[PDB]
């Protein structure tokens, strides 16, 4: 559940760089392909989200990693595939 | 007057009778003002708002 | 009836003219909601001119702010009534004198919360008594212009409609008298040959009771059979 | 408003009420001697709090 | 052991409103008990009130009818004030026939003997002229609680609010019943105020299986 | 139509989505705040004392 | 349809530690949500059968506003830490126990004699600590049975607030829930700790035998 976001402003200092991360994250999860980090509690993906950021396993440089990994996993494929 | 008529009725002078709660069946302390207000309903109703 | 008034209350409910005040006084003859029927006095009574006075009363009707003013006859069969003495109560009296609201049993305290800036907390003996239930009348028009390609009828067959369009309506469209709608429904069949649907429809969010249907014809334009 | 009205009529205190000057094992039998109607919400005592 | 209590005396003083008497109780009990009784008795007892009304020629309640002076609509108040027992049905639909100049009461109204008028003074309303008659059909039905118009809902059958609910007005007050050698037991009188088509004791001992049944939740009967 | 099954439609969008509460002459920032919807059986926004 | 209510079943018993729980019921018809939490209010916080301590006798001591030598804390502080103490008893109305102990360190109901029916349901309980070795303290406490809180103003001879119902805090937060087409129902949110002598469920089960037992000569 969700009343207040103070952990997840204290582990992404900014207060508006929260809105951007949880929002690049709930995209990841609402079209989205992906599934989350932690047990959903019937939660939607904004609460969920938030509730990532606040465990400290979501930020940006860790979304950041993932999308390299996952291109970096496309470049194998395409080569893999082709030649 | 007002005192008067009320001691021309049984009711208690000061205005204020000792009320008891409809939840928990307990009196109220410090008793309580009790009468006939004369209340309106006046035509800003709500299902004409919403 | 205010228990607590300043005794103008007389003066206001006579002088505007929504109560019934009798013109010439004498013996009831004869009361109905509809009309009060007054045998006069001889001294009150003109020699020719034989006379008795039969006020009607004004029903069920839509004030300027959509309000009922109705009038009662608050004077039984066989009575003494004087001259400048009121018969029937308008709206907002009670014999004669000035009623707007009502007189509850007021309690100051404050209780649980629900009355916190100017909240008002009210039982359900006030509403169960109807002793706030207050009448609303609206006025509803429906128009048959004139028209390019055609004028547009006030037929009761609907295109794209069903049974539970025509169940509601007559053999010429209009609703029936007395007949309980809801948002959403069909009070009068209106169609514009392109056809397309142009009926009457009660507003959304409003229930009520057709009262009373007025139809306007202009003088060339012949009648259907509810005229 | 309300809320500070409630609060002002509880923490408060007069010389004598119910349970005058006795001692209670905590708050948690503070609000049971109220409860039951053995003290009353402004009479002075000594509590043990931590 | 506790001590358990017994409707040892009920005072049907007037036809509308009695007292009846617990005794023995316990010291703490005579509070708890009254207010759970009170508690139950206004909020759920089986009434019987009218329900949907069908005078003759009337289109709906917003109008009046030639012969009486009142309205369909204080006609259908003083109905909605009307207090009736019905015996071994649910729904019962009683009728009215009158003409003649003067007052039409509850009872002009025909018996139905499985039917019980209470108050057969009640008056519904006046007829003003010689050939001039109402004649209405009344559904009178059982429920419980307070079922307005709007939300459970041809068309000259008027819906009426249904107010099912005997009692109007209950108070319980304890007192010491010096007795037993034993002192320190209070008493419970409970002062009820009916309409009248409930007796005392039905109503004390339905409240009281009302509360055996919601305890029922968890301990064991 | 409103059927039966559309009002638990309707408390699983409500759940953890706020909505902007906003009183009409907004004069500062605390004038705009956002809520998470209770449904009200009623047609009055049942406001919280304090706010 | 007239006798047909929505009787409920609690939903969950959402606990803390074993003297504590905080159960709900729904759905409960509206209006019953405030009966059936006054009503067991006042019957668990008003009349439970317990055992608690009643009356002390200190051995050197003639009077509440007293003074001890090599005792850390006072007779007011020490009827503070006695008017705690939790005690189960079998059939024995009441019994007196003696504590005898002298020593550097605390001075719990452990150090209490046990012989009798007597059980405790704290060995930690700490009723006084002590900071001498030859500081020797020697009490006489009472339990007795009763019916709730009997306070020292109504009851060398010391006067002990007993305390006999087991239950410390109970309150009840009746909240709204709803049934699939119903309008407005209650949901009853018991919150209730004990002393230990008995567990919270069971104390709940306690209240319901006696309120469905006082309504046995109507139903």
């Amino acid at each position: 559940a969700r009343v207040t976001v103070q952990d997840a402003v204290e582990k992404i200092g900014n207060r508006f760089d929260l809105v951007l991360v949880a929002a690049r994250r709930a995209r990841q999860m609402q079209v989205g392909g992906k599934d989350p980090l932690v047990p959903e509690e019937n939660d939607k993906t904004t609460v969920i989200a938030l509730r990532e950021i606040e465990e400290g396993l979501i930020n940006n440089q860790i979304l950041d990693v993932r999308e390299r990994q996952e291109q970096q996993e496309q470049e194998a494929a395409e080569l893999q595939a082709v030649t | 007057e007002i005192k008067e008529l009320l001691k021309l009725g049984d009711l208690p002078t000061s205005g204020q009778i000792r009320l008891y709660d409809g939840r928990t069946g307990e009196q109220f302390e410090r008793p309580v003002t009790v009468g006939y207000m004369y209340m309106l309903k006046l035509n800003h109703l709500v299902d004409d708002k919403m | 009836k205010p228990l607590v008034g300043t005794g103008m209350e007389r003066a206001v409910a006579v002088d505007s003219g929504v109560t019934a005040v009798a013109k010439r006084g004498g013996v009831v003859q004869y009361v109905d909601a509809s009309r009060i029927v007054i045998k006069v006095n001889e001294d009150e009574m003109y020699p020719g001119e034989a006379g008795i006075d039969i006020y009607n009363l004004t029903k069920y009707t839509r004030s300027n702010q959509n309000t009922c003013i109705n009038q009662m006859p608050c004077v039984s069969l066989g009575e003494p009534v004087e001259r400048g003495d009121v018969l029937a109560d308008g709206p907002s009296t009670d014999l004669g004198e000035l009623a707007l609201g009502q007189n509850m049993r007021v309690a100051f305290m404050p209780w649980n919360g629900y009355n916190f800036e100017d909240s008002i907390l009210v039982s359900e003996r006030v509403v169960q008594e109807d002793r706030f239930t207050t009448i609303h009348i609206q006025e509803l028009a429906c128009v048959s212009r004139d028209t390019k390609l055609g004028p547009e009828e006030i037929t009761a067959d609907i295109p794209n409609v069903g049974e539970a369009a025509l169940s509601k309506l007559d053999e010429s469209g209009i609703v029936y008298i007395g007949a309980e709608v809801t948002g959403g429904d069909i009070l009068v069949g209106k169609v514009t040959p392109k056809v397309k649907d142009s009926s009457l429809r009660v507003p959304n969010g409003v229930s009520g009771t057709v009262i009373d249907v007025q139809v306007f014809t202009r003088d060339g334009v012949e009648k259907d059979k509810r005229a | 408003q309300d809320v500070v009205l409630g609060l002002y009529y509880m923490t408060r205190d007069c010389v004598n009420a119910k349970g005058e000057g006795m001692v209670l094992t905590g708050p948690k039998e503070a609000e049971r001697l109220y409860r039951s109607g053995l003290a009353s919400l402004h009479a002075r005592v000594k509590v043990r709090i931590t | 052991e506790f001590l358990k209590p017994r409707l040892v005396d009920i005072e049907q003083v007037s036809s509308t409103h009695a007292k009846v008497t617990l005794e023995p109780l316990e010291r703490g009990f005579g509070h708890t008990l009254g207010n759970a009784l009170r508690r139950i008795l206004l909020s759920s007892m089986p009434g019987c009130a009218v329900t949907e009304v069908e005078i003759d020629g009337v289109l709906h309640e917003y109008s009046t009818k030639e012969g009486v002076q009142e309205d369909i609509l204080e006609i259908l108040l003083n109905l909605k004030g009307l207090a009736v027992r019905v015996q071994g049905k649910d729904e019962v639909i009683l009728t009215l026939n009158k003409s003649g100049i003067g007052p039409v009461t509850a009872a002009d109204i025909t018996h139905d003997g499985d039917v019980e008028i209470v108050k057969p003074q009640h008056v519904i309303c006046h007829l003003t002229d010689e050939n001039a008659s109402i004649s209405m059909r009344i559904k009178v039905q059982r429920g419980r609680g307070y079922v307005p118009a709007s939300t459970r809902i041809p068309i000259g059958r008027l819906l009426v609010d249904a107010c099912y609910s005997p009692v109007e007005r209950i108070a319980y007050n304890v007192e010491a019943a010096r007795v037993e050698q034993r002192t320190d037991l209070d008493k419970l009188v409970i002062e009820m105020e009916t309409n009248g088509t409930i007796d005392p004791e039905e109503a004390i001992r339905r409240a009281a299986t009302i509360l055996a049944e919601q305890l029922e939740a968890f301990v064991d009967l | 139509r409103e059927e039966a099954v559309v009002w638990d439609i309707l408390d699983e969008v409500i759940r953890e989505h706020p909505v902007l509460l906003n009183r009409a002459p907004t004069l500062h920032r605390l004038g705009i705040q956002a809520f998470e919807p209770v449904l009200i059986e009623g047609k009055a926004i049942q406001l919280h004392p304090l706010v």
